[PDB]
């Protein structure tokens, strides 16, 4: 936990995930700080009952062959919760002198057209910057806080999507006394592309971008294997990756403008870690 | 905060004599460490005033020492001090080996090794030792124990006449005893004191053989006490044994001088050495007799890598308990034999004795301990 | 850090070695071979 | 420089190799350097000693 | 089954060549994702005393439009076609790659050409990057790791140029101009020694005719005097130690001899650093591991982690080992590092010869996984190599490697020879180097 | 069988149910012992410390229990033997493993 | 610290008090985690120089005259921020101790006036510490 | 790990003789330890051979240490090395002294 927990970055969604839910996702991958040498072992072997059963339970193999893992799956594996949304906050007074904001609405579930809007608005606003060492020339929210706030930063969109719902927000690295300003820039900027002002070329660009981000997602047989697995274990079907791209591309902007605006309205919900003397709290926004 | 536990000194004191963590159980077998301890600086110190007044040359020496026991002021207690407490060290050091044979402490390793040094240096010590008082018994003794050292083939004759200081037990031969005898007991505590090193790492025994991490108990002031109490039960034995029978456990052929021509009928050691005596004339070999005593001790040696048993001590075990006290006998009945003439019943008991010594220690150990093993269900 | 070169010790180099071109392999052989040469004489003559 | 290459290959690059090269180097030394010594003490004086006095006697 | 078969379907590196000497390496797979690149062999290693933090500097200013699209153009459209854009420079080699579709490939490669023979040099870019860069400088001050790496060169390859490090000092870096990368990109980013190397969904005579096209007219009239050719550079063996007791964890590392590119040494070592290797604190199952340096470091808590590993440049390199462990336990830590070393050298059994070949086969395999690293290898072949090495001769010579071939190169690399030990942090319980080189060889 | 008889005898005759003890707590400790007997649930391991510390200190005082605590051979409840007998296949396993 | 927080009703008042103002009631009475080393006699002796003037002084004594203490307050001390907006929120810990510690709390009133006098009054209607040891608070 | 630092005595050895934090400007009169050190094991090694050929009796005690020195092989060089390394001893003592005096180490 030490060891994982040395980044900011796992804090601050951590404790967005903890601040959205109130409910089953706000449990974290890592164990808290207090269960340390206080959970019994007759725990993990109830979980291992009631969770690990052959109705949950996907098996891919690359490279081998069909028949052989049939058998051993025969041979072998015969053995046999709609989370609320929250709203509020977690901030945290750490004192490293760069402000980690992540402001978070819920969006959408996983598998729809809502959930591929969501996508195509995350490659709008911007994602992990694609010429390294570079300006960013493409990407609305680092344009517009450059035109506001002449420091080092960095705004990145963000776009997690669970089976059950979604958190759709953007994510900001800043100084410490600049914070305010950046998350407000951003803040207007999504505003005035959920107004509609958004034209044709730069959905056609977040369209490519989507294509490129998923079919080099499948370049190693890594992602490729956990690519295959989530799906089959989804639904129970393997859909291609080229008729992926076909519902990637069959979507326009107004699914874009329309989920902007559902961003905007909802109820918002933020985690902020750092020396935290200016950042707005949610009135301020 | 103290000055006991911040003095370089008296952190060394503080972990030997004060705050030892000793086990609450030990009973009083283990006073003997203490009992050898008080010998050997007796032995020390008693020494040293025969050494102020002692000629060592085989004109005088013998007249030097009827010099002391008349003449000097109490020489002849401070010699009678010295011979007894050499008796008395050598039966607190049969008691000490014993006892750390019967309690499965031979599962030490290094203490034990360096205990079997120490027992080799204090018999080598002793017997020089004997040598010096340059009667009959002392040069015959000498005489043949050398002769014992040529026994062996290839290096034996050359390393005999080499340590013989010419060709025969000649002036040489007691001075060089002399100074061999009167720098061998720093050694010796040299080692004790490694010993107890040793010791102090690994942590002390019980009679149950159990691991008392529990139940430690200070040093100080309850065996301080306790071998206080164990050092005056020895005092009072000593000194009853050199006021009343002074004779009782020394030789008589001792007292004539020394003539090279006589040879006496009943030449035999100081009584401690008997059984190292008795396998020797009891193998009609040469060879085989130095060999199969210096493989005696070599057995001592052995016997921690014997230990298939899977208690410790032998308070437990009946049977292997049963065979220590036929193994005890023996050594007693060795001591007897040793102690006698050579004839036809002595012959046939001293070879079936050590014959028995042999048989109890190599093989019946390991049947009474597989036994053991066998019948607890193990 | 990136302004931590060394002093070099030319001064203070075997001749096989101080050229600042040439490789350090084929000098290394006689040269170890030279204190060993000193440490097996010194042995010697201490055993003697 | 060469003659030192094949020295250190040969004979310093194990252990065991290298005491039984000082072994050897201490036997032949010790009889090369007595029989020098005796050489150079007979011509240190070649009139005063014992022996050619006594081969002459 | 079938492993040798299945190593001769793996596909074929197609290398071909440009009137300019330029060097073309398609690899043809059946994936929808290419990755196109270029690859030059100019480094921090070429530089003059006062060009050192050029390829840093020109690798920072490729970015930074040209003077054919001005200012961000090249951004907007690398980002227009949705490709990954990345570079990167060590003291031997420096690359520029692209990972793009397979369908925007010529206007990908037209780009690439912009960035190589177009790159302009603007002042207020100028400025730009030397104010970023003395920013990275102060940043990269804060790490480790690199701080390591750089003392170790630096008191490795003492006066000759390998000990320039890749960012260069700060007083040559803080005063450069336009004249010294004008000489720098006239000198280093000649024709016949670039390459371009693409993989994955493209075709060879589609890229050959593209490279036709657009890369025929690049240079190769190489310029009247100083041409680049190399030294072979003295591996000094010394220590550098930076004593700074304001850290909470110590970084040592310790390299010996260089084995090189072309001989087979480099396959024997890679066998020997596949037995030791790695390990890390952050591992499960740790006091079972089969490397022995593992099994004490997990049984008594001396290191958090470590990598005994090889680095290889033109034809030189070290064989080395880095550890990182905590202030008091570096003496410990060091001794059975070398008892492992020594182990390998005098007394090397065959299990663990036949587990480091199985675990360097698996290594290799999983390195050579993915169309971007697979182009990386090949651009890194043809400059190291000068041709991609197929995985059945890597395979032929990894089974024609055994236990006493194992013990004979070791021996001759590790045994007695003089280290570079380079120490940063809390390390006065290191031992002094005396006591190093006399743990380096045991007696016994 | 008689070995039975022998066995109880042997058990009555042995030394260690009179102090109070079972049949694993005069087991000698080498490395193997010394991990069986840290894997240990927590309420066996403080009764088998509680019954060293008596037996320690009934022969402290060398006198040895009345007659209705002894302990009963019927009830033998042997317990440290599985975990020794796992420890040994475990460290049996291990040294197969480097033998080959 | 550690011996304060022991307790575990310094710590819900410390959150309730940090998850219900944004400004300068939501200062803590005791340092935080990380600031423990790290504040130096710079910040103390401009806390002290800004903070210690002699407009914002009480001396009080009881069992001593007047005048003597115009006499001490008369020679020897001689030397010479923002107002806390309501927040709203809420902080929880998962802290595992079997007793769940809950404060609910709402802004009612400032210091001095009968609105505050009404709080305390309903305070007392409400409940407050037990007046009966080991009774039943059949009052409250 | 490492024997010279579990094994009891080997923990006496290595931070005695090998791992000791020693100064690193010492000069030549830090010899002096080690030069009465072996001075001391010299004289107690030839004056135990000295011991073993001698006969404390006042008719001979001069003519056993004339038989030393005319008679017994190298009995004359162990005779001479006792005497001499006696006084090579106290010249090393005093060089100890010295030292200990003039650097301050009287502050211990
Ligand atoms: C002449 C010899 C005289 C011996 C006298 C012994 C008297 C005590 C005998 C005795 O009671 O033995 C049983 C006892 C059992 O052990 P423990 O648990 O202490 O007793 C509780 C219940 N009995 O055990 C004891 O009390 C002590 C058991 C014996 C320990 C001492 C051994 C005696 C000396 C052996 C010398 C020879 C050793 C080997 C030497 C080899 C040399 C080459
Ligand atoms: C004696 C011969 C002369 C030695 C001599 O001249 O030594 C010079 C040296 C100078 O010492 P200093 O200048 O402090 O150090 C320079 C280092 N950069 O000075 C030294 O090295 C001084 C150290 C040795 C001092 C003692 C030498 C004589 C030994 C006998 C001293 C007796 C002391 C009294 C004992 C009985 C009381
Ligand atoms: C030179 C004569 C010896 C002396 C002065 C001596 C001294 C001591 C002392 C002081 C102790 C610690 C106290 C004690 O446990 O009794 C001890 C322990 C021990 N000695 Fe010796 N010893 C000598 C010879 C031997 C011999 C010959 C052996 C057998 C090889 C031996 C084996 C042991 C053992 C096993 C212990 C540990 C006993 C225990 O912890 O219960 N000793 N010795
Ligand atoms: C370093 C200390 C010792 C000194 C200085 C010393 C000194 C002497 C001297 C001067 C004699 C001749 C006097 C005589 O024979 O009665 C003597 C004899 C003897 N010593 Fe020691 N001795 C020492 C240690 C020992 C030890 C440790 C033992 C064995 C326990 C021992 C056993 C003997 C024996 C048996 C005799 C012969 C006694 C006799 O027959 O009258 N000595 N010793
Ligand atoms: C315990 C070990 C020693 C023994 C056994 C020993 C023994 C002797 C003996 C037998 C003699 C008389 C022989 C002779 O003088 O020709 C002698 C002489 C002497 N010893 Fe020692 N000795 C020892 C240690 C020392 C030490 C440490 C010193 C001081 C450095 C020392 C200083 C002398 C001196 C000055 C003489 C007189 C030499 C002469 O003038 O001929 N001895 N020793």
């Amino acid at each position: 936990k030490a060891v994982a927990f040395q980044n900011p970055q796992a804090h601050v969604i951590e404790n967005l995930h903890a601040a959205a839910y109130r409910n089953a996702l706000a449990n974290s991958l890592y164990c808290p700080d207090y269960r340390i040498g206080k959970v019994t072992p007759d725990e993990l072997h109830d979980y291992v009952q009631n969770h690990f059963t052959s109705a949950r339970m996907a098996l891919i193999g690359l490279g081998v062959s069909h028949p052989v893992l049939k058998q051993v799956a025969e041979q072998f594996l015969n053995i046999r919760a709609k989370a609320k949304y929250r709203g509020g906050e977690i901030r945290e007074q750490n004192g490293d002198s760069l402000v980690h904001a992540a402001l978070v609405a819920e969006s959408a579930a996983i598998g729809s057209a809502e959930a591929n809007a969501f996508s195509v608005l995350q490659h709008v606003l911007g994602a992990g910057p694609h010429v390294k060492r570079g300006s960013n020339a493409t990407s609305s929210l680092y344009q517009a806080v450059a035109k506001g706030v002449h420091q080092p930063f960095d705004v990145s969109a963000f776009n997690a999507s669970y089976s059950d719902s979604g958190l759709f927000g953007f994510y900001t690295i800043s100084q410490a006394a600049s914070a305010g300003d950046v998350i407000k820039a951003a803040y207007n900027q999504v505003k005035t592309i959920a107004q509609g002002n958004l034209s044709n070329p730069d959905v056609q660009a977040a369209k490519n971008k989507l294509k490129a981000g998923y079919l080099m997602s499948v370049e190693s047989s890594e992602g490729f294997l956990d690519e295959v697995g989530c799906q089959a274990l989804a639904a129970g079907s393997y859909t291609p990756p080229s008729t992926v791209l076909q519902q990637i591309d069959a979507v326009a902007d107004a699914d874009v403008i329309n989920a902007a605006k559902k961003f905007v309205s909802g109820r918002k919900s933020m985690a902020a870690s750092g020396n935290l003397g200016h950042t707005p709290f949610i009135d301020e926004l | 905060i103290n000055i006991r536990k911040t003095h370089p000194l008296m952190k060394i004191v503080n972990n030997a004599f004060i705050d030892l963590p000793a086990p609450s159980n030990i009973s009083s077998w283990w006073n003997f460490g203490s009992l050898l301890g008080i010998c050997l600086i007796l032995q020390i110190l008693t020494g040293l005033f025969l050494a102020m007044h002692y000629t060592p040359d085989t004109t005088t020496a013998f007249s030097s020492v009827t010099h002391i026991c008349r003449d000097v002021n109490y020489g002849w207690i401070i010699r009678y001090m010295h011979a007894n407490g050499a008796s008395m060290f050598f039966i607190c050091l049969f008691m000490h080996v014993g006892r750390g044979l019967y309690y499965g402490s031979y599962t030490f390793l290094e203490t034990w090794n360096i205990g079997v040094i120490l027992l080799f240096a204090t018999m080598a010590t002793a017997f020089m030792g004997y040598v010096l008082p340059w009667g009959q018994m002392s040069f015959w003794g000498a005489t043949v124990i050398t002769n014992l050292l040529s026994a062996i083939p290839y290096i034996g004759t050359n390393l005999v006449e080499w340590i013989w200081g010419g060709f025969s037990v000649d002036k040489a031969t007691l001075t060089r005893f002399f100074a061999f005898h009167f720098i061998f007991p720093f050694i010796i505590a040299a080692l004790a004191m490694v010993h107890l090193l040793f010791l102090h790492e690994t942590g002390s025994n019980n009679p149950t053989g159990i691991p008392s991490d529990t139940d430690k108990i200070p040093f100080h002031p309850y065996y301080t006490i306790k071998d206080i109490l164990g050092a005056i039960l020895l005092i009072l034995i000593l000194m009853l044994l050199v006021l009343f029978t002074p004779d009782l456990l020394g030789d008589p052929d001792n007292y004539t001088p020394a003539n090279p021509l006589n040879t006496p009928p009943h030449i035999k050691p100081e009584w401690y050495f008997l059984f190292a005596y008795a396998i020797l004339r009891s193998i009609p070999n040469k060879l085989g007799g130095v060999l199969a005593l210096v493989l005696s001790i070599l057995v001592l040696v052995i016997m921690p890598l014997l230990h298939t048993s899977k208690q410790r001590s032998m308070m437990f075990r009946p049977i292997s308990q049963c065979m220590f006290w036929i193994l005890v006998a023996d050594l007693l009945t060795l001591t007897w034999i040793g102690g006698q003439p050579v004839e036809h019943p002595y012959i046939i008991i001293g070879q079936l004795a050590s014959i028995m010594y042999f048989l109890i220690i190599l093989v019946m150990m390991p049947v009474a301990s597989i036994i053991e093993n066998n019948l607890l269900k193990w | 850090h990136t302004d931590i070169k060394v002093p070099d010790f030319s001064d203070y180099r075997r001749p096989e070695v101080l050229d600042s071109t040439k490789s350090s392999k084929e000098s290394s052989e006689a040269r170890k071979g030279f204190s060993y040469l000193i440490t097996a004489t010194t042995t010697v003559g201490v055993a003697y | 420089p060469t003659l030192t290459a094949r020295l250190y290959s040969l004979l310093f690059r194990r252990t065991s190799t290298f005491a039984l090269t000082i072994v050897v180097g201490a036997l032949f030394f010790e009889r090369a350097f007595d029989q020098g010594a005796d050489a150079i003490y007979e011509h240190i004086n070649e009139g005063k000693l014992w022996k050619h006095i006594k081969h002459k006697y | 089954a079938t492993y040798a078969q299945a190593l001769q379907s793996v596909p074929e590196t197609q290398v071909s060549q440009l009137d300019n000497g330029l060097r073309v390496a398609s690899e043809q797979s059946s994936q929808p994702t290419c990755t196109v690149g270029v690859w030059i062999d100019a480094g921090s290693r070429y530089e003059t005393e006062k060009n050192n933090g050029a390829g840093y500097f020109v690798e920072h200013l490729a970015f930074k439009g040209t003077k054919n699209r001005p200012g961000n153009a090249l951004e907007k459209e690398v980002e227009s076609m949705g490709a990954h854009l990345n570079a990167y420079s060590t003291r031997e080699h420096t690359a520029y790659y692209i990972k793009a579709l397979s369908k925007d490939l010529p206007k990908a490669v037209e780009l690439l050409a912009d960035i190589v023979q177009n790159c302009s040099l603007e002042d207020s870019q100028i400025e730009k990057e030397r104010d970023v860069i003395l920013q990275e400088l102060q940043e990269n001050d804060t790490s480790m790791r690199d701080v390591v790496f750089n003392y170790l060169h630096a008191t490795a390859f003492q006066g000759t140029p390998l000990a320039q490090s890749v960012e260069g000092p700060s007083e040559n870096v803080r005063k450069l101009s336009r004249a010294d990368l004008t000489e720098y990109l006239s000198r280093h980013y000649k024709a016949p020694r670039m390459v371009l190397a693409a993989a994955g969904g493209l075709e060879h005579r589609q890229l050959l005719d593209l490279a036709q096209k657009h890369f025929s007219g690049l240079s190769g009239t190489y310029d009247e005097d100083a041409v680049p050719t190399l030294t072979p550079c003295r591996f000094t063996g010394s220590e550098i130690r930076h004593r700074e007791d304001g850290l909470p964890l110590a970084h040592v590392a310790i390299a010996v001899e260089g084995p090189g590119w072309a001989n087979p040494d480099n396959v024997a070592l890679q066998v020997a650093n596949a037995i030791i290797g790695h390990y890390d604190c952050t591992y499960g199952g740790g006091m079972h591991l089969s490397s022995p340096l593992a099994s004490v470091a997990v049984t008594n808590k001396l290191c958090q982690s470590f990598q005994t590993f090889n680095i290889c440049y033109a034809d030189t390199g070290l064989l080395g080992a880095h550890f990182v462990c905590d202030h008091m336990s570096i003496d410990d830590m060091m001794f059975v590092l070398q008892g492992q070393w020594m182990r390998l050298c005098t007394s090397a059994t065959e299990s663990e010869v036949v587990r480091g070949k199985n675990l360097l086969r698996n290594a290799l395999v999983s390195h050579l996984d993915g169309t971007t690293p697979v182009c990386e290898d090949i651009g890194r072949s043809l400059l190291t190599y000068g041709r991609r090495i197929p995985l059945a001769e890597w395979e032929s010579r990894i089974a024609e490697v055994d236990a006493r071939v194992v013990r004979e190169v070791c021996s001759k690399y590790f045994y007695d020879q003089c280290p570079a030990v380079a120490g940063f942090g809390p390390i006065e319980q290191l031992p002094d180097y005396n006591r190093i080189r006399s743990g380096m060889f045991w007696l016994r | 069988k008689w070995l039975e008889g022998i066995r109880k005898w042997y058990y009555n005759a042995a030394g260690f149910n009179k102090l109070g003890l079972m049949r694993d707590d005069t087991i000698h400790e080498n490395d193997d012992v010394k991990e069986a007997i840290r894997r240990l649930p927590e309420n066996l391991y403080n009764d088998r410390v509680f019954r060293i510390k008596r037996a320690l200190d009934l022969s402290m005082r060398q006198q040895i229990l009345p007659k209705e605590q002894w302990t009963k051979y019927e009830e033998d409840k042997f317990y440290l033997e599985p975990y020794l007998k796992e420890v040994i296949r475990e460290r049996k396993e291990r040294e197969e493993w480097t033998k080959k | 610290k550690a011996v304060a927080f022991q307790n575990p009703q310094a710590h819900v008042i410390e959150n309730l008090h940090a998850a219900a103002y944004r400004n300068a009631l939501a200062n803590s009475l005791y340092c935080p985690d990380y600031r423990i080393g790290k504040v130096t006699p710079d910040e103390l002796h401009d806390y002290v120089q800004n903070h210690f003037t002699s407009a914002r002084m009480a001396l009080i004594g009881l069992g001593v005259s007047h005048p003597v203490l115009k006499q001490v307050a008369e020679q020897f001390l001689n030397i010479r921020g923002a107002k806390a907006k309501y927040r709203g929120g809420e902080i929880r810990e998962q802290n595992g101790d079997s007793l769940v510690h809950a404060a609910l709390v709402a802004e009612s009133a400032a210091i001095g006036s009968a609105e505050a006098n009404a709080f305390s009054v309903l305070q007392h209607v409400l409940g407050a510490g037990p007046h009966v040891k080991r009774g039943s608070n059949a009052t409250s």
